RNA sequence: GUCUUGGGUG
């Protein structure tokens, strides 16, 4: 897989990403009111 | 069953000879006209079975991919008999079969 | 086209999650999965009329125009670079020249290396084409 | 597929029968449905 | 192409041992028993003589070019 | 699995067999093997859905399109209400709460 | 066995793209004169004699597709046909194919069939050679040899009636065995070895070829998988 | 004898392989095209024809005069390298692959220039076919491995590929419903047409398509009201009953019709579906008005009479309509009969007798390689040959003078469009 | 520096 990467060119798209499009921010979605992000693969088998 | 002209062989097509009340069948090219057998003029089927019996020719025993039964025969008591279901390829046909002897070629049925 | 590998099956550091893969760097160095490579290039001179013709030639600063932001100093005197010779990216492997139509006459018509791709020449070969005009192929090597 | 989904009156609704004369009451029967197969003849005489 | 030098999982040197291990093949000692007296004991030194495919004799048969 | 050729599945079946081996049931495990007959069957389904994949990603995409210019000028504003851009009230309070 | 089950591309191009599978052959066309002189020598009716008030059992004879007669039994003249095939006076890559249901006789010797070989399975019922193969130890060590004992390769087996090349449509009339050993059912009860199907339905088989092997169905590309047939099918 | 084992199946299969290979279809289909393809599209259309009869500003004196060339054998030579000196010299696959060449060989064919005159020539170069490696063609057969390799040639090379520009080529087979079968297809709701017969014709020589035909039954179940059946022949515009196309072949009377199609009188329900053909064709009764009926149809030019409106419907009902049968006269029987096959077939379909036809069935496809692919853009290309010579001999036998033949064929023709076709893959001009 | 064709990747 291959993604991409757009770098915001002044300060006020930086206060935009960096405040609406933030990875912490997304972690619940209003698609279904849960959570997108779990914990995944190797860390679920080894935590049971 | 319709016929055809001994004379012109077109086919005749019904009609009414008025003076006799008697159904008769009238040539649409010649003038001849002939005395029939049967009053029925007509026919319509929905429930049909033709195509039941009739997917057997006398060399159905050499097919090699017909299934083999052990089915007794009713006409001489020959325990090998080639099998398959209603040749008739209707949705609604049932899933019943027909047997073939390889001795007598009479065609029987486990009924 | 391919190699026995020893294969482990483990969950040993985490860094082979989701179809990645853990590979021995000792194995790297010692040759495993390395391959060469080979890239060649092709040019040839044009006949745009009688006398009007392209010259595989180092381009001089002087008598030529646009020239590329690589470096000629890698030609030899009959506009081609010899093999043995190490190539970084822009750098002009076939130096040519298209003339200037009716000093300081003649465009540029170089063929530069890719610029993504290092590597060493290989084998410059030299021939004439269907039309008897003169017929130039460069192969690089590498190594991956 | 279009289809209606019929909910019946509540004495209906419990009695098998009942629901089954609805069902009869409901379900659509032309002359098609219960011929089997029609014959012409030619009768010259009424009364004979 | 050529036995490499070294074994890729270890580094034992293998590549001194391709002419002996010919030989004992050609005298008719079966591949684990020549794998054996070479003392190639680890499975990944004994992969490496036993499924070594050599090219260098198909790419020595076109002429020399210069 | 269905009669590809006359009345049944494979050449090495007889006609009119409807039994599970006949018409596509594998019997045997991975780690057992399938076996030639059944390993064709497996990868008539497994074509079937590369097929699926490769074939209904187009129709998902174009009604994901269609419903992303239906609904993109559709804005909650500070009085509460849905509205599109030409201002009509799509619904009176967002989600009715 | 004519296309690979799993060599294809994915995307716009899966299942439109084939590959041949590894023995499988395109025919290259055949002139139809020696065919049709074998058909009227031994017995065919031209329609220039049908009557269908008669001819109620005829059976009619395509030859590429185009009706050139009726015959009263097609069973001696596939017999004869096969016979000529399999001593190389027709073509080897000629199809030869009796439709029973249908009553119709129909040999294509066109271009672009694509067919492959298989053993042959002695199927005449008179002899105790029937139901087993004919190729035996004698032409395995012919082949070995490389000659006959007064270059002894494939085509001399294919000559000699021991294999023959069967296209789409005149598998629809054969019945394979899978296996050698399948040609005769077995009195096992191994939990390891994979259970050969039961196949109980059919009281008595009547074999008229065998896969020369059940892996050749596969192309160049799925001929690379060790063990394909413990994977899930889109993965090879 | 012995049970054969497992190892006895890998011998014969190693028998197999050291005999064909894995690239044998490509070769053996090319090495089939130059030997009998190039010849028999050569002698497909043999000879061409100019014609003056009179009435040039002359004394009335009227003389017959046809100029006329006759194409013979055709000459295949092994690849050559012609150089800008005009040396030439062998030519190998490694070279022509080092300097971009085309490895190709040049193709001869013989003419032969006749004149008559009624008062009342050598080899000529027509262009290079690109040559298949490792073919019988290819300079590559003879040589054992030891040439091999000094040639610069890996012995592991299978060939199978051509060398254009340098560039190798390999031809795709190209995969093509079946010729000369009948295949009776279901149709859909809102379609009048339910079942629906198409045959593709095609000739045993040359093995190219020349006419379709599809015979449909109108009528939808219980909606139509009319389930007649009707034919569709090339070269007309609107779909002409069956009764009229039988009448038009010669059989007029109705109980040969259905003869023609009834093999069984017993059976019922097909000739209770027979009757409204018969009712909506039962107009005519002799051949030339049916034919003319055809005629009235055959998309011609406007108005004409029915003397020859007779010969243009004769001509459709002769030649383009399943040639595969026979393209000559006398012999309409046997289209009659195979015209009651396919009804027949129809009806089966329709009557729920039998099964629809299966598209997806591998035995009803044919695969098309190297040597097909290259027949039908070789005839393209030589048509458009021989119209440059008729062209030519159009203009240059107006000059009142003898012509050696060796300028009036433009070689570059074929030569520039097989190498653009095998260069670019576009199959056509 | 442009347009088509073909082979592919997620
Ligand atoms: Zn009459
Ligand atoms: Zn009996
Ligand atoms: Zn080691």
């Amino acid at each position: 897989d291959e993604m991409n990467l757009h770098v915001p060119q002044s300060e006020e798209t930086r206060a935009e990403l960096s405040q609406l499009c933030a990875v912490p921010l997304q972690i619940v979605s209003p698609q279904s009111n849960k959570p997108v992000m779990g914990i995944v693969q190797d860390t679920l088998c080894g935590v049971r | 069953s319709f016929r055809f002209c001994l004379e012109c062989n077109n086919m005749l097509y019904p009609k009414e000879d008025k003076e006799n009340q008697r159904l008769l069948y009238s040539c649409r090219n010649c003038d001849y006209t002939e005395l029939a057998e049967d009053p029925k003029v007509y026919r319509h089927e929905l429930i049909t079975n033709i195509g039941e019996t009739a997917g057997i020719v006398d060399d159905i025993g050499q097919d090699p991919t017909l299934p083999r039964s052990d089915k007794e025969c009713p006409e001489c008591h020959s325990r090998d008999c080639v099998f398959f279901q209603s040749q008739q390829r209707r949705k609604d046909t049932n899933m019943t079969l027909f047997y073939v002897c390889l001795n007598c070629k009479k065609t029987f049925r486990d009924e | 086209a391919g190699q026995n590998a020893i294969v482990a099956i483990a969950c040993y550091s985490g860094y082979n999650q989701e179809d990645s893969m853990i590979m021995n760097q000792s194995s790297i160095d010692r040759g495993l999965f390395r391959s060469l490579f080979f890239r060649s290039y092709m040019d040839q001179e044009k006949r745009f009329g009688i006398s009007i013709v392209e010259e595989f030639e180092k381009p001089t600063r002087a008598t030529t125009l646009r020239l590329k932001h690589g470096t000629y100093e890698k030609l030899d005197e009959d506009g081609l670079i010899a093999p043995g010779v190490r190539v970084s990216g822009d750098d002009i492997i076939i130096g040519k020249t298209t003339p200037i139509p009716p000093y300081h006459t003649k465009r540029d018509a170089s063929t530069p290396l890719r610029s993504t791709e290092n590597g060493i020449v290989d084998q410059v070969l030299l021939t004439t084409n269907q039309e008897g005009l003169k017929f130039v192929k460069v192969r690089m090597r590498t190594t991956k | 597929t279009p289809a209606l989904t019929v909910y019946l009156d509540r004495e209906i609704a419990l009695d098998i029968e009942k629901a089954k004369v609805i069902q009869s009451s409901i379900e659509y029967t032309t002359l098609k449905n219960v011929t089997s197969a029609t014959e012409i003849y030619y009768d010259p005489d009424p009364t004979s | 192409m050529i036995i490499p030098v070294r074994c890729f999982s270890c580094g034992k040197v293998v590549g001194d041992k391709w002419d002996a291990y010919l030989r004992l093949l050609e005298e008719g000692k079966q591949e684990g028993d020549a794998l054996d007296e070479l003392k190639l004991k680890r499975y990944c030194c004994r992969r490496m003589v036993l499924t070594h495919v050599d090219l260098i004799e198909k790419f020595l048969r076109y002429n020399p070019l210069e | 699995i269905a009669f590809g050729f006359a009345d049944r599945s494979l050449p090495h079946f007889t006609k009119d067999d409807f039994s599970p081996e006949s018409k596509g049931f594998v019997e045997n495990s991975y780690l057992r093997g399938l076996t030639p007959q059944e390993f064709f069957f497996h990868a008539m389904a497994g074509r079937e859905g590369l097929i699926d994949t490769a074939v209904k990603t187009a129709e998902t995409g174009y009604i994901q399109r269609r419903l992303v210019k239906a609904l993109e000028d559709i804005m909650v504003h500070y009085d509460g209400t849905t509205r599109n851009s030409l201002g009509d009230i799509i619904q009176f309070l967002y989600g009715e709460d | 066995g004519l296309v690979c089950p799993a060599e294809t591309p994915e995307g716009q191009a899966c299942g439109l793209v084939k590959n041949l599978s590894l023995l499988s052959g395109i025919s290259i066309g055949s002139p139809s004169e020696p065919i049709i002189n074998f058909l009227e020598e031994w017995g065919m009716e031209p329609l220039e004699d049908y009557d269908p008030a008669q001819h109620t059992k005829s059976t009619r004879i395509f030859v590429n597709g185009v009706w050139t007669g009726i015959h009263r039994d097609p069973s001696m003249l596939v017999s004869t046909m096969r016979d000529l095939r399999r001593s190389g006076a027709i073509s080897p890559e000629v199809s030869i194919i009796r439709d029973i249901r249908e009553r119709e006789f129909k040999i294509f010797t066109d271009v672009g069939r694509v067919y492959r070989p298989l053993f042959i399975v002695e199927d005449d019922e008179s002899k105790d050679n029937k139901g087993e193969l004919r190729i035996t130890k004698e032409h395995i060590r012919k082949i070995q040899q490389g000659y006959d004992d007064d270059v002894y390769g494939w085509s001399s087996l294919v000559t000699s009636g021991v294999i023959e090349y069967v296209d789409g449509e005149e598998e629809e009339t054969i019945m394979i065995a899978m296996t050698p050993e399948d040609l005769q059912t077995r009195s096992l009860n191994d939990t390891a070895k994979r259970i050969k199907p039961e196949m109980s339905t059919s009281s008595h088989h009547t074999f008229t070829h065998c896969e020369i092997h059940p892996s050749m169905i596969l192309g160049v590309a799925a001929s690379i998988i060790p063990f394909p047939d413990h994977n899930q099918s889109p993965r090879n | 004898d012995d049970t054969i084992t497992t190892e006895d199946c890998w011998t014969v299969i190693s028998a197999f392989f050291e005999e064909k290979g894995l690239v044998s279809q490509q070769l053996d289909s090319f090495d089939e095209f130059m030997e009998t393809s190039i010849q028999d599209l050569v002698w497909e259309e043999p000879r061409l024809i100019l014609d003056q009869p009179a009435q040039h500003t002359n004394e009335k004196d009227n003389i017959n005069k046809r100029y006329e060339i006759r194409f013979g054998k055709i000459y295949l030579s092994r690849p050559t390298m012609t150089e800008a000196d005009g040396t030439t010299h062998a030519m190998f696959p490694q070279e022509a692959r080092l300097r971009n060449l085309t490895y190709s060989s040049p193709v001869y064919l013989d003419m032969e220039k006749s004149m008559f005159t009624s008062i009342d020539g050598n080899k000529v170069h027509i262009g290079k076919v690109p040559i298949m490696l490792r073919s019988k063609f290819c300079s590559l057969r003879t040589l054992d491995e030891v040439d091999l390799y000094k040639m610069k040639e890996c012995p592991y090379d299978m060939g199978g590929y051509f060398v254009i520009n340098g560039s190798e080529k390999v031809l795709i087979a190209q995969e093509r419903s079946a010729a000369n079968i009948v295949q009776v297809f279901k149709k859909a709701a809102p379609s009048p047409i339910s079942h629906v017969a198409e045959i593709r014709s095609a000739l045993e020589k040359g093995s190219r398509l020349i006419s379709t035909m599809q015979i449909k039954l109108y009528g939808r179940e219980d909606k139509g009201t009319g389930r007649t059946i009707k034919a569709t022949l090339p070269y007309v515009k609107q779909d002409i009953p069956i009764v009229i196309v039988f009448r038009a072949l010669g059989v007029v009377p109705d109980g040969e019709i259905l003869q023609h199609i009834c093999y069984d009188e017993n059976d019922w329900q097909m000739l209770e579906m027979l009757k409204p053909c018969i009712e909506e064709g039962f107009v005519i009764q002799d051949k030339e008005v049916a034919l003319d009926f055809i005629g009235r149809r055959g998309s011609a030019a406007l108005g004409i009479r029915r003397e020859k409106r007779i010969q243009y419907a004769k001509d459709i009902l002769q030649k383009e309509l399943l040639p595969h049968i026979t393209q000559e006269e006398g012999f309409e029987t046997r289209k009659t009969f195979f015209l009651g096959y396919m009804v027949n077939r129809l009806l089966l379909c329709a009557l729920e007798r039998k099964d629809q036809d299966d598209r997806d069935h591998f035995g009803k496809k044919r695969l098309d390689l190297a040597g097909p692919l290259l027949a039908n853009l070789f005839r393209i290309l030589f048509r458009k040959l021989t119209r440059e010579i008729y062209r030519y001999m159009q203009r240059c036998i107006e000059t009142d003078r003898d012509f050696n033949l060796n300028l009036a064929v433009k070689s570059t023709t074929i030569t520039s469009g097989l190498k653009y076709s095998l260069a670019t893959g576009n199959w056509g001009e």
